[PDB]
């Protein structure tokens, strides 16, 4: 009802102060997808939060 | 804009 669970398809290294770095296979909760391209996400694996490139993730159980 | 990165 607000859960938006995605899995990282590849690694992504942060390159701004607001990006989230993640490893392939991490599960993420999508907090805000307002921008369309870059989504605010929270890692279920690491507990870190930040923007992610939406093309690097796919919906997951 | 901020383009998305290319995919590996
Ligand atoms: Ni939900």
């Amino acid at each position: 009802g607000s859960h938006m669970t995605f899995v990282a398809l590849y690694d992504y290294e942060s390159r701004t102060e607001t990006d989230l770095s993640f490893k392939k296979g991490e599960r993420l909760q999508i907090v805000n997808n307002t921008e369309g391209d870059w989504w605010l996400a929270h890692s279920l694996t690491t507990g870190q939060t930040g923007y992610i490139p939406s093309n690097y993730v796919a919906p997951s159980d | 804009r901020r383009p998305l990165p290319p995919l590996p």
